[PDB]
């Protein structure tokens, strides 16, 4: 069970780690986050509460290096950094946990969320989305543009979504517009799944990474980049029985997990009444349109 | 974007523009079987592409053989239409590629979009206005040449005869448009308008009678008044 060390708290801010969240006051004596379960990736997320704009956070996996936060006056913001010193952090952590001004990470056993909201999630795909190679973690904040959302502006701060475009010559074979355009089944199988990702596994990872950066951020190229591989999905004839079976799961649990009070801005009406009633796949998601109906049976 | 009454001069200016109405692509008879049931049968159909400043027509005739052992025909026509139309582009000179495709039904929007991926620079757009194309088949010599067809054919023809002559491109669509709104609200009326004075021909290379300038004005107003005469019927007003 790792653990990320704070230098301090100089700033009144509401601290996010993985779905779960704390609020510390200004000069409050909070020194980190312990019990981390090894074996998953995590975020820990930012809001200032004099600036509730730009909820920001990092991305990281403990297994990777030792990890803390320590607040920048120059930039504002609560800042991740690795410890290269292994003695030096186990000596910092040690006298934390001994004066307990450590908050534990309050995982209930029978409660398997934050893995069946990153399955497929792997710190190696993220630093390929956020490119910023001198560090092992991974900033994202509510501001970032998409790759996509920058061609239609600072390239070094983007998020590198594999790009999904149905009216596009990569979704597209000459010849074969109307089959391809009604039936995408070539566009998911051969160009995505076969081509960029190489398998399921790597295409649900970056799924869950977009909608996990749409909830936590409010990142809304994200949310667009979740939405747009669901469709590509439900809009094809030809799916592996496993991968339908998958997602179901998948997004059974993001729907689960969604605040009930942000449906409005973080779920696109026109895709989920698509996917859930009119697509291919109509039929083959039962147990979130069991939840979508119960949830948000007014976005339905 | 969208064409309407406040762009409706972009029409005749130097940009080649082509509209196309897929509106009489899929054509069909629907009849009883003799066990009670109701079933189709198509007949030829044609896609109206013009050129609204040279009056320039490609009527491309849709046989009813590109039908056969196919499902969703309405859906089929709209690709199939969008298909024609990318080939007709592919088929002419750069300089006589259009540089915008005005389609009449929105519908006509993706289909279209997706065949010309290869022309990012073309635009494709929707329309505002409520064009008469559908009355094309009203005209005797085109309802000729799309129903005598026994293979896919594409038949080239001004819509305008010679009328650019001695009028402009708007003036010519102005009376192209009232005389389709004539021929689509009663048929009968606007062919005996227009065939009434036996005097007046139609040339053998031309669609429409050789009216003067003067009897075109009297045309034009006999085609006003049958229009308000209809509508004065249809809504009781």
């Amino acid at each position: 069970m790792n653990t990320v060390p704070f230098t301090s708290a100089p700033i009144e801010v509401t601290i996010g780690i993985d779905q779960y969240s704390f609020n510390v006051k200004e000069n409050q004596p909070f020194h980190g986050i312990k019990d981390i379960p090894i074996g998953h990736v995590h975020v820990i997320h930012f809001q200032h509460a004099d600036n509730s704009s730009m909820r920001y956070g990092y991305w990281f996996d403990c297994r990777m290096g030792n990890f803390y936060i320590q607040y920048d006056p120059k930039d504002g913001l609560y800042k991740m950094m690795e410890e290269r010193d292994g003695a030096k952090f186990e000596n910092i952590v040690h006298n934390f946990k001994e004066r307990q001004m450590m908050v534990s990470y309050p995982k209930i056993d029978e409660d398997d969320t934050w893995y069946n909201l990153t399955e497929f999630v792997q710190m190696d795909k993220i630093r390929k989305i956020v490119r910023k190679d001198e560090n092992q973690f991974s900033y994202v904040d509510s501001s970032m543009t998409t790759v996509q959302e920058n061609e239609l502006s600072d390239p070094a701060h983007s998020l590198n979504y594999t790009v999904i475009n149905f009216k596009s010559r990569e979704a597209i074979r000459p010849g074969h517009e109307m089959e391809d355009f009604l039936d995408k089944s070539y566009y998911l199988n051969t160009v995505m799944l076969q081509g960029i990702f190489k398998n399921s596994s790597n295409y649900f990872g970056e799924l869950q990474f977009a909608f996990l950066n749409a909830m936590f951020f409010g990142n809304y190229g994200s949310s667009l980049q979740w939405h747009a591989m669901i469709e590509l999905i439900c809009s094809s004839a030809t799916v592996p029985k496993h991968m339908l079976d998958k997602l179901d799961e998948i997004l059974y649990y993001q729907i689960k997990t969604l605040p009930e009070q942000y449906s409005d801005i973080l779920l696109n009406e026109r895709v989920w009444n698509i996917c859930l009633y009119s697509s291919f796949q109509k039929n083959s998601l039962h147990n979130t349109e069991k939840i979508m109906e119960n949830k948000y049976p007014e976005l339905l | 974007g969208a064409m309407n009454s406040s762009n409706y001069a972009e029409l005749f200016n130097n940009d080649i523009k082509l509209f196309v109405d897929d509106t009489n692509v899929y054509r069909v008879t629907v009849h009883k079987t003799f066990e009670g049931n109701v079933a189709t049968k198509a007949i030829n159909g044609c896609i109206f592409t013009l050129n609204p400043k040279t009056g320039h027509l490609f009527l491309k005739i849709i046989h009813t053989s590109v039908w056969a052992g196919q499902k969703r025909l309405s859906q089929l026509a709209k690709w199939k239409t969008a298909e024609e139309v990318s080939a007709l582009v592919r088929s002419l000179p750069k300089e006589e590629q259009p540089k915008q495709i005005i389609v009449t039904r929105k519908a006509m929007l993706d289909p279209l979009e997706v065949h010309m991926l290869d022309f990012p620079n073309i635009a494709i757009r929707p329309t505002e206005l409520r064009l008469p194309f559908s009355a094309a088949m009203s005209i005797d010599k085109l309802s000729d040449v799309v129903m005598k067809a026994t293979e896919p054919q594409m038949v080239l023809f001004n819509i305008y005869d010679d009328w650019l002559d001695r009028i402009s491109s708007y003036t010519a669509f102005s009376r192209l448009t009232l005389l389709l709104r004539a021929l689509k609200t009663n048929e009968e009326s606007a062919k005996m308008i227009l065939l009434s004075d036996p005097t007046i021909t139609i040339k053998s290379y031309h669609l429409w009678p050789s009216f003067t300038d003067e009897q075109w004005i009297t045309i034009e107003s006999q085609m006003r008044d049958l229009i308000l005469t209809e509508y004065g019927r249809k809504y009781n007003v």
